C-alpha cells in the first residue's frame, strides 16, 4: 500500500530495469557464478569481449579486478552526426540509443577515469542533446489532437516525466468531448 | 470514489424558479410557494428536479452571464483570465451543465481553452491580498503532481 | 504599395459583412439630420464597432488591431467614408471610429506602465482632476487668388493624425504662391478642430499602499469634450503614443526624458462602482410598491444594517438625501431650498458611522474630509500660467458639490478662516471672488452634513443645553436640526446591542438608489389649502411654547416646516399635498426639540 | 440551508489531506469531530420524524397527493445528500491510518502503538479494535505466504552492497539475530545491505 | 576591439562546478518564464575575469554591454523573431565604505553602498532601438543605444544626399527602457562627529525596477560615472550612481521559497509559542508580563471586512503606556522598531502636526501644487510610535482624530481632494502630571480637558512603583550582567540554539503568518462575551452612583473581539476556541480593574 507514487515509476527503479541489460567488458581474473542466469566461465582470458550483465560488473569494478569498454557510439566523433540529422529535421527525432541518459550517469562513477580523454568533452556533448530533445517536445504537445499521438523516439526518462500530467489533461477533455453527445 | 473534490462543487448555489405552486416549503411560514419565484438552488436536488415531472417542476433558467459575458472573455486571450472568482470551479460545473443541456456550442469553446491553459502550465513548471493567488491555485492540483515529478528527477540525476 | 495595400483591400471586402448590422445604422442617423436641418422652422460621426463582429470570423485581421495599431486604422477610415457617399450622395468630417468591446487583459492600472504593450490598445480607468482649457486648431485652410479668380488648397499635418509621423510643416500661414496675386483666404471653408488635455489620477483603493497616486494624461477630440466633470469614474480607451525628440534637439542632452507618454483616444464612459435606464418591469414594480402605505417606514429601517434605532435620525437622512426643491422668485431673490442638518454627540456613539456610507450611494456627490484649508469653497487663484498667457480660476470644491451633498467634520477643531467661508455659502447659494483676477459669480446648490463633538465630556445635562459647543450662532441660526445623541445605559438596551455587533462579523441597496434618482424627476405639488391650515395651528401652539421653554425658533423654521413635508410628498410620488405628511413633520421636530 | 454543516465538514476534511500529503509521512491526525457530527445527527433525527407524519397523513389527508410525492422527494434527497458526506469524511479518516498501519506493521515491539498521540489515542481506541483487526489480519498475511517474503517495508529498490551508516539518539543492545552488531552510542558502521532495512524503518540508525 | 565576444560565448556554456552544468541549467530555465536576466557567481569568473577586467577596468562602461551582445547569440541556440536584449546583475561583498572616498580613486570603478531609500519618482522612458528618416532624400537606418557614458551617447549625423540634420524620430518601430531617479540616503549611524547626512541619485533598468519601498535597509553595487546637466564657477559636473543589482535584505508580493515555511510549520505544531515569545522577544527586559503580551498581538493585527454592504469595520488595536519615569516605556519602543516590517519613529514633539500627514509646495518645474510628504502614507501596513501626549495641544489631537477610527483622510488643500488609503496602527507613551500625584489623588487629571482621545484607544496600562525587597535585588542583579561582562550574551546564545528565537527569525515569520491565514471566531464564543459584558458595564454602573466619574464605552467591546482574533493569527487556526478566549479576557479583565483603582 504505497499510496504515494502509484500512477508512475519513481526515478529509482527506472534504472532498475536498465541495469539488467548486458554489455561487453575486458576481464582480468581467472564454482564462480551459479546465479540462475549466470554463464560462469573458466579461468577467464583478458584482451577479449564477452556479453556480461551490467550490475555484476559494477560490483566487479569496486573490488577493481576488471575494466570496461565503452559502447560503440560513445565517442565524440559519432554524436556529431546525430545532431545534423535533427537540425535539418524539425519534425521528429532521428536516431536514438533508447537508454542513453541513464546510461551515462552510471558511467561517470569510476567508469570515466578509464576512457581516453572524455572530460570537458563528453558532458559538453550530452547535455546539449538533452535539451534539443526537450525543445522538440515542447512544440509537439502544442499540436495535441484528440486520442492520437506520434512519439517515435523518446528516452525512457522523458516517458517517466511527460507521464503524470499528459494523462489527466486529455482525460479531462475526453469527458467534455464525449459527454457532449 | 466518494468524490471529495466535487461533492462540495455541487454544494454551490444556482438561481432558478418554479412552474407550479407547491405547499412544500422549507425556507419560513407561508407554506404555499407561489410560482415563477426565483430561488437559490443547491445543485444536487436541482439537477434531478428538472428531470422528474413530463413537465418538470423547476423552471431551469440559464445563468447566461455564465454563458455570454464570459464566452467573449475566453474567446480572446486565455492567458490571464478571471476563471476563478466568477466560479470556484470551472470544470465539473461545466460538466454537469452540459449533461442536461447537450449543446455543442460552448462544448467546443472550452475545449479550446484547456490546451491553451495547459500550454502555459507545462512550460511554467520547470525549476496577493485576496483575489490573485486562486488564479494560480485552481491550476495547482493539476500540476502539483507534475513539478513534483520534475523535482525528484533532478535530484536523482545529480549527485 | 502592393504588400502594404493588399491586406487592406482583402479586408476592404471582409469588413463589409462586419457592418451588415450597422450599414442601416450609419445612414439612419444622418437622414433625419439632413431632414431637420432643411426644416428647422446635430450628432457626430460615431460608428461603434464591436469586438464580436470582428472576432468570430477574422483572426489575422484581428490581432493586427491589438499588436500594431498603426497600419490599420486609417485603412479602416478610408474604406468607411466611401460608404457614406455610396449610400448618400443625392442631397447637397471623416467618420472616425470608437471601437467598444472587451479587451482580454489590458486593464492596465496606470500605477503600472507596460513593457509589453507600448504603442498598442490600452484600457484605462480612474478619476480626472485637471480639466484644462479648450482651444481650436486648424487642419486645412483654403487660399484664393483674388486676381484670375482661382482657388488653392492646403492641409496642415501635426501631432494629431494619431498614427503617421509625417514631415511636419513648421508654419502658421503662407503668403504669395507662385504668381503675382495677393493671396486671399476663405475662412468659412477652412476647417477647425479642438484640443484638450486632462490628467487622470489613480483610483485610490485598488492601488496598494506603498505610494501616492500617480497620473498620466490624454488628448481627446470634439466628440466627447465637456463630458468630463472633475470627479467622475471615467473609463477611456485609446492608443499608446510617444512624441517629441529626446536626445538630439538640444546638444549634450544629459538626464532629460524626451519621450512623453500620451493617449490619443476615444469614447469615454462614466461608470458607477446618471445613465441607469430601467425597463417597463422595474418601473412598474416601483409603482406597485408605491401603492403600499408603509414604504416610508420600510426604507428607514432598510438603510443602515448595523446599528439599532435612531429612526428619527434614519428618516432624516433619507429625507435630506432625496432633497427639497427651491422655486426661484421671478425678478426676486429665491429663498433657501437647500436642507442642512447637523449632529452632535458624546463619542463612539456612531456619529461618524453613517457619515461614510452616504458617500457610497452618493449619486455623484463626492465630499471632503473636512480638512479646513482655504479651498473649501474657493479657488485661491491657481492658474499655473496655462501655457504662457492663460489665467484660470481653478475650481476648488463647489463644482463637485452642485446638486449633491457634502460632509465635513471637526467644526470646533478648526481655525477662524474656514468659518467665514461657511457663512457666505449658506446665506447665499454662490461665491464670488476676485483674488488677482476676475470677479465671477458662479452658482452652487449645496447641502452640508455636520459632525462635531461637545467640549467638556459629559457636561450637557448639568449645564445649559445651549452654548454647549459655543461655536458662533451665525451657523446655528442658519441651521435647523441639532440632534443630541443620548447614550443612556439600560440592561436590555446594551444586551440587544451586544449580540447585533457579534452577529455581523461574517430593501436592497441598488433598488434604493434607483428609487431616489427616479424621484428627482417627478413633479412637485406644493399646493393644498388643507395642509397649510393645520401646520400654522401646529406652529402657533409651539409659538406659545418655544419662548417660555428651551429654544427660541424663528420665521425660517416655518420654511423648514413646508420643506420637510414637501419632500415627504416626494417619497409618496404624488401631486397632492396630503394631510398625513403634516403629522410626521410636526412629530419629528418634537423629538428634535424635546 | 440544509446540508450546510456538511459543506464545512467536508471543507475541513480537505485540510487534513493537504497537511499530510504535502509535508511528509508523519501524520499526527487532528481529531474526530463528534461535536460536529452530533449536529447533523440531530438534524437527521428531526428530519426522520418529519416524514412519518406525512407517512401518517398520506392515507388520511392529502391522499397520496402529487404535491406530497415531491414533498417526499425533498425529504428523501436531503437524507442521502447528507449521507454522501458523512461517510466520505469517515473513509478519508480511516484511509490514512492504514498507511500508519502499513509502514510500522511490526518491526520492533509492534503492540507498542502507544507513546503516540494520547489526545487522539483514546479517539482511535474505538478504532484500535478496527486498527488491530488490520494488525491481526496483516500477521496472517505475513505467515500465509508459503515462503518468507518481507511485507514490512523495504519499498525503495536496493542499489549497492556496502553502505556507510552512522548512529545517534539510541542505546542498549538490540539485533539478537543475523549476528549481534553491538550498538554502542554514536559510532558508525560499514556493513552489508539487507541488515539495516529493519532498523532504518525502525528509526534507530540515522543517515545513509 | 572584438573577439572578447569569443572569449565569453566559449565561456558561459561550460562553466560548472563538479557535474551540475549550471549556467545552461538556469538560462534554459530563464528563457521560459519571461525575465531575460543573469547573475554571476564566484572566483574563476573573478580569477580570469580580472584578467578580462585588467582589460575591462579601463572602461567598464562600454564593454560591460559587450557581454550583453554575446548572450543573445547563445540565446538563439536555445530557441531553435521576437527576441529582446538582456540585462546583467552582479554580486560582490567585502565591505562598505559608506560615503567617504568619493572623488579620488573611485571614478568608474565598482562600488558597494549601504543606504536607506527614501524617495521614488514616477517612471519615464528612453529608447533603445530607433528608426531614422532623411527628409528629402529618404534614407532609412536603425541605431541601437545600449549603455551610457542620461542621454546623448551618440548623435544623429548629417549624411543620408539630402539637407543638414534631416533626421526625425518616428514612433512606429521602437522599443523603450524606463529609468527612475530614485534618491538614496545614508544610513544614519556610520559617521558621527557633528555632521548632517548627504544624498546621491541613481537610475536603473526595467527588470530590476519597482523592487523597493521607502523605509528599508538596503545594499547596492554599481558604477560611479558622471553626467553633466546644463540646468557656478568653472565647468563642473555632478555625481550619480549607475546601479546594477540590488541583492538586498527582505522586503520588510508574498513569494518566497519553501524550506522557510517548513520549519515554521514544524515550530507552529509545538504549542508553546505564546509563553516562549515573552521570554524571547525582549532579551533585555525584566518581566513585565502583562505589557509584553500586548506587543505581540499589536504587531500582527486582525483582519479587514469589506462585507457585502457599504461600511466596514476597523481591524486594528492601539495601546498606550503611561507611568512614572524609569519604567522602561521608552527603550521598549526602539525595540519594536527593528522587529517590525515597516516602522517609523517620529517620537517627539509632534513635529508640526499639520505637516505630519500632508504637505504641498510650489514646484521648480511648471510651478505646480502636488502632493509630496507624509508620516502616515510612508507607514502603511505597519506601526508608528510617538510620545509626549501632555504638552502638545496645538494640532496633535485634531490631526489624529480623522487619521484614526476610519483611516481615510482626504487633503482639501489648494490642489487635489483625494481619499488615499490608510491602514495604520499607532502607539504612544506619555507622562501623567508627574506620575505620583495622579496615583495619590482623585483619579482624574490625566488629559487636561478631554477624554475623547481616551475613548478612541482601547488598551491602557498604568504601571506603578512598588517596594518589594526581593524583586529589586534581582533587577540589580540583572542589569550588571547585561551591562558589563556580557555574560548573558553568552548565556542567551546558549539557550538560543535549541530553545529561544533571535531577532532575525521573528521578523521573517510574522510577514508570512499574517499574509496567509484569515481567522474567524466560533459562534460558541458568542454566548461567552455577551455574558461577560453585562456585569462589566454593571461594575461600571455601580460605580457611577457613588459620584465617581471620569472611561468605558463600546469600542472596547468590539476591541476584545480583535484581541481574541489576534492569537488566532498566532496559532494559524481558522477558528477560535474557548481556552483561546478565556486567556484573552484574562489580559483585559486585568486592565479593567486598573481603570477603576
Ligand atoms: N450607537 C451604536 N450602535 C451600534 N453600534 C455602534 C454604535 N456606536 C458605535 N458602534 C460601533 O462602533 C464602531 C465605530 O463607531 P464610530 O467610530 O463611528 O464612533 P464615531 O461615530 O466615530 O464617534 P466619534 O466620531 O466620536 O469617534 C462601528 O463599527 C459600530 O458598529
Ligand atoms: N524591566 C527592566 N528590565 C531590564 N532593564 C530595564 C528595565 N527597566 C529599565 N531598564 C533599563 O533602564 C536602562 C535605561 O533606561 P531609562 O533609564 O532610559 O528608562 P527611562 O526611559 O528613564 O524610563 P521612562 O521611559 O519611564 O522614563 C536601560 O538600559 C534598561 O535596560
Amino acid at each position: 500500500l504505497p499510496a504515494h507514487l502509484q500512477q508512475t515509476f519513481s526515478p529509482e527503479e527506472i534504472q532498475f530495469i536498465v541495469e539488467n541489460e548486458p554489455i561487453k567488458i575486458f576481464p582480468r581474473i581467472t564454482w564462480q557464478l551459479i546465479t540462475t542466469d549466470d554463464k560462469a566461465l573458466n579461468n577467464m582470458v583478458a584482451m577479449r569481449s564477452t556479453e556480461v550483465v551490467l550490475w555484476i560488473a559494477l560490483l566487479l569494478k569496486q573490488q577493481s579486478k576488471c575494466s570496461i569498454v565503452a559502447p560503440q557510439w560513445l565517442t565524440t566523433k559519432e554524436l556529431d552526426r546525430k545532431i545534423q540529422y535533427e537540425k535539418t529535421h524539425p519534425d521528429r527525432f532521428s536516431e536514438l540509443p533508447w537508454n542513453w541518459l541513464v546510461l551515462a550517469r552510471i558511467l561517470f562513477n569510476k567508469a570515466k577515469d578509464d576512457f581516453h580523454d572524455p572530460i570537458h568533452e563528453l558532458r559538453g556533448k550530452i547535455q546539449d542533446l538533452r535539451e534539443i530533445r526537450q525543445i522538440k517536445v515542447l512544440k509537439g504537445l502544442k499540436y495535441l489532437n484528440e486520442s492520437h499521438l506520434q512519439l517515435d523516439n523518446l528516452s525512457l526518462l522523458e516517458i517517466n516525466e511527460l507521464r503524470p500530467f499528459i494523462t489527466e489533461i486529455m482525460d479531462k477533455l475526453r469527458e467534455i468531448h464525449t459527454a457532449s453527445l | 470514489y466518494y468524490d471529495i473534490d466535487d461533492v462540495l462543487a455541487d454544494g454551490t448555489e444556482f438561481p432558478c424558479k418554479f412552474q407550479y405552486d407547491i405547499p412544500g416549503l422549507g425556507y419560513n411560514p407561508g407554506r404555499p410557494i407561489t410560482k415563477n419565484t426565483k430561488l437559490s438552488l443547491p445543485l444536487w436536488l436541482a439537477r434531478i428536479l428538472a428531470i422528474v415531472g413530463p413537465v418538470p417542476f423547476v423552471e431551469l433558467l440559464p445563468p447566461d452571464m455564465f454563458s455570454t459575458k464570459v464566452m467573449n472573455a475566453i474567446k480572446t486571450d486565455p492567458v490571464a483570465l478571471d476563471l476563478h472568482s466568477i466560479n470556484s470551479h470551472f470544470f465539473s460545473l461545466a460538466i454537469k451543465w452540459i449533461m442536461l443541456f447537450s449543446e455543442k456550442e460552448l462544448a467546443n469553446v472550452v475545449s479550446e481553452l484547456l490546451l491553451q491553459r495547459a500550454q502555459e502550465l507545462n512550460h511554467h513548471a520547470s525549476s496577493t491580498s485576496t483575489f490573485l493567488l486562486k488564479l494560480e491555485e485552481m491550476e495547482k492540483e493539476i500540476y502539483k503532481k507534475s513539478h513534483e515529478s520534475y523535482k525528484d528527477t533532478k535530484r536523482w540525476m545529480f549527485k | 504599395p502592393d504588400a502594404v495595400f493588399g491586406d487592406r483591400v482583402r479586408r476592404f471586402q471582409e469588413f463589409l459583412d462586419t457592418f451588415t448590422s450597422y450599414r442601416d445604422s450609419v445612414r439612419s442617423i444622418q437622414v433625419y439630420n439632413s431632414n431637420n436641418a432643411a426644416n428647422y422652422n446635430i450628432l457626430p460621426h460615431r460608428i461603434i464597432i464591436s469586438l464580436d463582429d470582428l472576432r468570430e470570423f477574422d483572426r489575422s485581421f484581428w490581432s493586427g488591431i491589438l499588436v500594431e495599431p498603426a497600419y490599420f486604422i486609417p485603412p479602416a477610415e478610408k474604406a468607411l467614408t466611401d460608404l457614406a457617399d455610396s449610400m448618400d450622395d443625392v442631397p447637397h468630417h471623416p467618420w472616425k471610429l470608437s471601437f467598444k468591446g472587451s479587451f482580454g487583459a489590458h486593464a492596465l492600472s496606470p500605477r503600472t506602465l507596460t513593457a509589453q504593450h507600448l504603442n498598442k490598445l490600452v484600457s484605462v480607468e480612474g478619476i480626472v482632476t485637471k480639466t484644462s482649457l479648450v482651444r481650436p486648431k486648424l487642419i486645412r485652410s483654403v487660399h484664393y487668388a483674388a486676381k484670375t479668380g482661382r482657388f488653392h488648397y492646403r492641409d496642415y499635418t501635426d501631432a494629431t493624425t494619431t498614427l503617421t509621423t509625417r514631415i511636419p510643416t513648421p508654419a502658421i500661414y503662407p503668403t504669395e504662391d507662385t504668381e503675382g496675386n495677393k493671396l486671399t483666404t476663405e475662412y468659412g471653408y477652412s476647417t477647425f478642430i479642438d484640443h484638450q488635455r486632462i490628467t487622470v489620477q489613480e483610483m485610490p483603493e485598488m492601488a496598494p499602499a506603498g505610494q501616492l497616486p500617480r497620473s498620466i494624461d490624454v488628448i481627446l477630440d470634439d466628440d466627447l469634450v465637456d463630458k468630463t466633470k472633475p470627479g467622475d469614474r471615467v473609463n477611456v480607451v485609446g492608443v499608446f503614443k510617444s512624441l517629441g525628440a529626446g536626445g538630439m534637439n538640444q546638444s549634450n542632452s544629459n538626464t532629460l526624458i524626451g519621450f512623453k507618454t500620451l493617449i490619443l483616444g476615444n469614447t469615454v464612459y462614466p461608470l458607477h462602482a446618471a445613465r441607469q435606464m430601467l425597463t417597463d418591469f422595474d418601473i412598474r414594480n416601483i409603482n406597485k410598491l408605491s401603492k403600499k402605505k408603509d414604504i416610508f417606514d420600510i426604507l428607514s429601517q432598510s438603510l443602515a444594517p448595523s446599528i439599532y434605532g435612531h429612526d428619527h435620525i434614519k428618516k432624516a437622512i433619507l429625507l435630506m438625501l432625496m432633497g427639497g426643491v427651491e422655486k426661484n422668485l421671478e425678478n426676486g431673490s429665491h429663498l433657501r431650498g437647500d436642507i442642512n442638518i447637523l449632529m452632535v454627540g458624546d463619542p463612539s456613539t456612531a456619529k461618524s458611522q453613517l457619515l461614510r456610507f452616504v458617500l457610497n450611494t452618493a449619486s455623484l456627490a463626492i465630499a471632503t474630509t473636512g480638512r479646513g484649508s482655504s479651498g473649501v469653497g474657493l479657488t485661491a487663484a491657481v492658474t499655473t500660467d496655462r501655457e504662457t498667457g492663460e489665467r484660470r480660476l481653478e475650481a476648488g470644491a463647489m463644482v463637485l458639490a452642485d446638486r449633491g451633498v457634502v460632509c465635513i467634520d471637526e467644526f470646533d477643531k478648526m481655525t477662524d478662516v474656514d468659518r467665514v467661508a461657511i457663512h457666505e455659502v449658506m446665506e447665499q447659494q454662490t461665491v464670488t471672488i476676485a483674488k488677482a483676477g476676475i470677479h465671477t459669480t458662479l452658482n452652487a446648490r449645496c447641502s452640508v452634513i455636520a459632525a462635531a463633538n461637545p467640549v467638556f465630556g459629559q457636561y450637557d445635562v448639568n449645564r445649559d443645553p445651549h452654548q454647549n459647543i459655543a461655536l458662533p450662532d451665525s451657523l446655528l441660526s442658519r441651521f435647523d436640526l441639532l440632534f443630541v445623541v443620548t447614550d443612556d445605559i439600560n440592561e436590555i438596551r446594551d444586551r440587544s446591542i451586544s449580540e447585533h455587533v457579534l452577529r455581523t462579523h461574517r430593501v436592497t441597496i441598488p433598488f434604493l438608489r434607483k428609487y431616489v434618482q427616479y424621484a428627482k424627476e417627478r413633479v412637485i405639488p406644493q399646493l393644498t389649502q388643507e395642509a397649510i391650515n393645520v401646520i400654522v395651528k401646529n406652529y402657533t401652539d409651539l409659538r406659545n411654547d418655544d419662548n417660555t421653554k428651551k429654544s427660541p425658533i424663528t420665521a425660517r423654521t416655518l420654511e423648514t416646516l413646508i420643506r420637510l413635508a414637501t419632500a415627504h410628498a416626494k417619497v409618496r410620488l404624488s401631486k397632492t399635498v396630503n394631510k398625513v405628511d403634516a403629522k410626521v413633520a410636526a412629530n419629528l421636530l418634537r423629538f428634535a426639540l424635546l | 440551508m440544509y446540508g450546510d454543516l456538511g459543506n464545512k465538514l467536508v471543507l475541513e476534511a480537505k485540510r487534513t489531506k493537504q497537511l499530510y500529503a504535502r509535508s511528509n509521512q508523519d501524520v499526527n491526525l487532528p481529531m474526530y469531530h463528534e461535536d460536529i457530527i452530533r449536529n447533523i445527527l440531530k438534524e437527521v433525527s428531526n428530519l426522520r420524524k418529519n416524514t412519518e407524519y406525512l407517512k401518517e397523513q398520506q392515507q388520511l389527508g392529502m391522499l397520496d397527493d402529487k404535491v406530497a410525492k415531491c414533498q417526499y422527494f425533498v425529504t428523501l434527497l436531503c437524507m442521502e445528500r447528507n449521507k454522501r458526506c458523512l461517510l466520505a469524511y469517515q473513509r478519508l479518516r480511516t484511509d490514512i491510518l492504514d498507511s500508519m498501519a502499513w509502514n510500522n506493521n511490526g518491526l520492533d515491539l509492534m503492540s507498542s502503538i502507544t507513546f503516540s498521540q494520547q489526545d487522539t489515542n483514546n479517539l482511535s481506541h474505538q478504532e484500535q479494535e478496527y486498527l488491530k483487526e488490520y494488525c491481526d489480519l496483516i500477521t496472517d498475511l505475513k505467515s500465509g505466504d508459503l515462503v518468507d517474503i518481507d511485507l514490512s517495508g523495504s519499498l525503495v529498490p536496493p542499489s549497492d552492497v556496502f553502505i556507510d551508516v552512522r548512529v545517534l539518539k539510541d542505546a542498549g543492545e538490540i539485533q539478537t539475530e543475523y549476528g549481534v552488531f553491538n550498538l554502542i552510542k554514536d559510532s558508525q558502521f560499514f556493513v552489508r545491505q539487507s541488515d539495516v532495512e529493519r532498523l532504518i524503518q525502525q528509526g534507530y540508525l540515522q543517515k545513509i | 576591439n572584438t573577439e572578447i565576444i569569443k572569449s565569453f560565448k566559449n565561456f558561459i556554456l561550460e562553466f560548472r562546478l563538479d557535474s551540475q552544468f549550471i549556467y545552461r541549467d538556469q538560462l534554459r530555465n530563464n528563457i521560459l518564464v519571461k525575465n531575460y536576466s543573469l547573475t554571476v557567481n564566484m572566483e574563476h569568473l573573478i580569477g580570469y575575469n580580472e584578467d578580462i577586467y585588467k582589460k575591462l577596468s579601463d572602461e567598464p562602461s562600454d564593454i560591460i554591454p559587450l557581454f550583453e551582445t554575446a548572450i543573445t547569440q547563445v540565446a538563439k541556440r536555445i530557441s531553435i523573431n521576437s527576441l529582446p536584449t538582456f540585462q546583467l546583475i552582479l554580486n560582490s561583498n567585502a565591505n562598505q565604505i559608506p560615503l567617504r572616498d568619493l572623488d579620488s580613486e573611485h571614478v568608474s570603478k565598482i562600488v558597494r553602498l549601504s543606504g536607506i531609500i527614501i524617495s521614488t519618482s514616477v517612471l519615464s522612458s528612453r529608447a533603445t532601438y530607433l528608426s531614422i528618416m532623411c527628409r528629402n532624400c529618404r534614407h532609412t537606418t536603425s541605431i541601437t543605444i545600449n549603455n551610457f557614458n542620461t542621454g546623448n551617447t551618440v548623435s544623429l549625423p548629417r549624411s543620408c544626399n539630402c539637407g543638414p540634420d534631416p533626421y526625425i524620430i518616428i514612433h512606429e518601430s521602437s522599443k523603450f527602457i524606463d529609468q527612475q531617479f530614485l534618491k538614496l540616503q545614508e544610513i544614519p549611524e556610520l559617521v558621527p562627529v557633528g555632521e548632517m547626512p548627504r544624498n546621491l541619485t541613481m537610475t536603473c533598468d526595467r527588470y530590476l525596477t519597482n523592487k523597493v519601498i521607502p523605509g528599508t535597509r538596503v545594499t547596492i553595487v554599481g558604477i560611479y560615472s558622471i553626467y553633466n546637466s546644463k540646468n557656478s564657477g568653472v565647468a563642473i559636473r555632478t555625481p550619480y550612481i549607475k546601479i546594477l543589482g540590488i541583492q538586498s535584505d527582505v522586503e520588510t508580493v508574498t513569494m518566497f521559497t519553501e524550506e522557510e515555511e517548513e520549519e515554521f510549520l514544524q515550530l507552529s505544531r509545538n504549542p508553546k509559542l505564546y509563553e516562549i515569545l515573552t521570554n524571547s522577544i525582549a532579551p533585555s527586559i525584566f518581566g513585565n508580563e502583562d505589557i509584553k503580551k500586548a506587543i505581540v498581538c499589536l504587531l500582527m493585527g486582525g483582519s479587514k471586512k469589506i462585507l457585502p454592504d457599504g461600511m466596514r469595520l476597523r481591524g486594528d488595536i492601539n495601546v498606550l503606556l503611561l507611568g512614572d519615569p524609569g519604567t522602561a516605556k521608552s527603550q521598549l519602543l526602539k525595540f519594536v522598531e527593528k522587529v517590525s516590517p515597516i516602522a517609523v519613529y517620529t517620537s517627539g514633539k509632534g513635529s508640526s502636526a499639520a505637516g505630519l500627514t500632508a504637505s504641498v509646495q510650489r514646484d521648480p518645474m511648471t510651478r505646480e501644487f502636488y502632493l509630496e510628504g507624509g508620516a502616515m502614507v510612508l507607514a502603511d501596513g505597519g506601526v508608528v510610535c510617538i510620545d509626549e501626549f501632555d504638552k502638545m495641544r496645538d494640532e496633535d489631537r485634531v490631526a489624529i482624530h480623522e487619521a484614526m477610527e476610519q483611516q481615510t483622510i482626504s487633503i482639501a488643500k489648494a490642489g487635489i481632494t483625494t481619499v488615499l488609503n490608510s491602514r495604520t496602527s499607532v502607539l504612544a507613551a506619555a507622562n501623567p502630571i508627574y506620575g505620583r500625584y495622579d496615583d495619590l489623588k482623585s483619579p482624574g487629571d490625566n488629559i487636561d480637558f478631554q477624554t475623547t482621545i481616551l475613548s478612541r484607544f482601547d488598551m491602557i496600562f498604568i504601571v506603578k512603583d512598588d517596594h518589594n525587597e526581593e524583586r529589586d535585588i534581582s533587577i540589580a542583579n540583572h542589569v550588571i550582567n547585561i551591562h558589563t561582562g556580557n555574560a548573558n550574551a553568552m548565556q542567551n546564545q546558549q539557550e538560543e540554539n535549541g530553545s529561544e528565537i533571535s531577532i532575525e527569525k521573528m521578523k521573517r515569520y510574522i510577514t508570512y503568518c499574517r499574509l496567509k491565514c484569515a481567522p474567524r471566531l466560533s459562534p460558541q464564543a458568542a454566548e461567552k462575551l455577551s455574558s461577560n459584558f453585562v456585569t462589566i458595564r454593571k461594575q461600571l454602573l455601580i460605580n457611577e452612583l457613588e459620584s465617581t466619574e471620569r472611561p468605558i464605552t463600546i469600542r472596547q467591546l468590539e476591541a476584545i473581539i480583535r484581541i481574541t482574533e489576534s492569537l488566532a493569527k498566532l496559532e494559524l487556526s481558522p477558528i477560535a476556541q474557548e481556552r483561546h478566549v478565556d486567556e484573552a479576557i484574562r489580559l483585559f479583565q486585568a486592565s479593567t480593574m486598573d481603570a477603576a483603582s
